[PDB]
């Protein structure tokens, strides 16, 4: 046929960010959460509190971690 | 208000609105050239940006050309949505807006830029010279707006007035079904133009021959001759501008350019012969305007001037249909001169 108007809507924006470009990269976003995440886990390593709570728990490096010396020849 | 159309099985069509508005019916010096850069700028009711960035999603641009007679609003676009740009032309045409900061932001740069552009080459400029100084105030107008003389908004809005006249322009869709172009073309705004009188006068445009005009210029230097021929003589010199441009002439290793303008009352058959090196353009011209006014045989460049005007024609949408059968012979009369460039080493009109 013949077609006189061109049908748009306006989408969905703040300005700058916009919805489409948001649900674009929001799984990069989320692998960037996960990655610093992952930056955390190792600039946290030497933390004991953070090794009690989740690095001892790890199958293969956990008990890595620990120590093994006895109540005999540690000061305190 | 004349419409036409010429259907075809292809994608692509264009559709051109043509008005007698180009420099040639300008008052003042270069409002064609201003009206034709503030043509496809904002509107009353849609601007220029909506204009640009709703065509692109549909399928089609636009483009305002300025000729020396003609303004031509062009307009291409796949093929079913030609109502979309039946009123686009017909909003440009009927309300724009002409706004001061239009002028000095878009048309003013632009129109400069087109100045600039056709301030740099000499070909140009001595084919501007030549034209008025064949033809004085009519067709001799200059083409493009330099700023000698002040155009301003309200002389753009008052020449718009004049040439935007419904009796003035005429539509003409290449690949159009021309029944639903003319069904378009109602119940749109060209049927709510003003019914002017149309500016095409039937007369012929009082030319003016043995004319000289020298004009210096820092780079090429070309020396172009020129004359003004009447509807009777248009097919002669169109066989002999595709002579001078053929391989037939012994003079085409010579010459730069030879074109026919034509129009409806007459035409300019012009003759550039442009060089870096003075001597070289005038030992050339000298050579052109002798073995011209020596008699040419133009016979044997009819049937490849047939082929030639057949290519140039096919793209127009007014077809002048010559004759090309009755031309045999040509002598150069008398024609007008111009010098540009080095204009102390190429030759004046006496010695030629």
């Amino acid at each position: 046929a013949y077609t006189s108007h061109l049908s748009s809507k306006t989408g969905l924006h703040f300005g700058r960010l916009s919805l489409r470009s948001l649900t674009a990269y929001a799984p990069n976003l989320m692998l960037w959460g996960g990655a610093s995440m992952l930056g955390l886990f190792v600039f946290t390593e030497g933390w004991p509190k953070f090794q009690d709570t989740l690095y001892k728990k790890i199958p293969l490096l956990g008990p890595t971690l620990e120590d093994h010396t006895p109540p005999e020849d540690k000061p305190n | 208000l004349t419409v036409s159309a010429r259907d075809a099985p292809t994608k692509i069509s264009t559709l051109a609105v043509k008005v007698h508005g180009g420099s040639r019916y300008a008052t003042k010096d270069g409002v064609a050239h201003l009206l034709n850069r503030f043509n496809f700028q904002n509107t009353n009711t849609r601007s220029a940006l909506k204009l640009v960035r709703e065509s692109e999603l549909l399928g089609g641009t636009f483009k305002s050309t300025l000729d020396r007679e003609y303004i031509t609003l062009k307009a291409t676009f796949l093929k079913d949505d030609l109502p979309y740009y039946v009123n686009a032309l017909a909003d440009v045409l009927y309300k724009t807006a002409f706004k001061p900061h239009e002028l000095t932001e878009s048309v003013l740069p632009a129109a400069r830029y087109d100045y600039a552009v056709a301030e740099q080459c000499p070909v140009k400029s001595a084919e501007d010279q030549l034209y008025a100084i064949t033809f004085r105030k009519g067709l001799g107008n200059p083409l493009l707006y330099d700023g000698v003389e002040r155009v301003s908004l309200q002389d753009i809005k008052d020449f718009a007035d004049k040439v935007y006249t419904k009796e003035n322009l005429e539509v003409s869709g290449e690949n159009v079904v021309e029944a639903d172009l003319k069904r378009f073309v109602d119940e749109s705004l060209l049927s709510t133009l003003p019914a002017g009188k149309s500016l095409v006068s039937k007369s012929e445009p009082k030319f003016f021959l043995g004319e000289e005009n020298r004009v210096r210029f820092i780079g090429d230097s070309v020396a172009a001759i020129g004359i003004p021929v009447n509807k009777a003589s248009l097919a002669q010199y169109e066989v002999l501008a595709n002579y001078l441009t053929s391989a037939l002439s012994e003079l085409s290793g010579l010459i730069s350019s030879a074109k026919l303008d034509k129009f409806t009352d007459g035409g300019l058959f012009t003759l550039f012969v442009r060089d870096q090196d003075s001597a070289v353009v005038s030992s050339n011209i000298k050579k052109i305007v002798a073995d011209l006014k020596k008699g040419k045989d133009l016979s044997p460049a009819i049937n490849y001037t047939k082929l030639k005007n057949a290519v140039q024609n096919e793209s127009v949408s007014s077809p002048i249909e010559l004759n090309f059968d009755a031309v045999k012979d040509f002598k150069l009369g008398k024609f007008n001169y111009v010098a540009v460039g080095d204009v102390s080493n190429l030759p004046y009109l006496d010695e030629l």
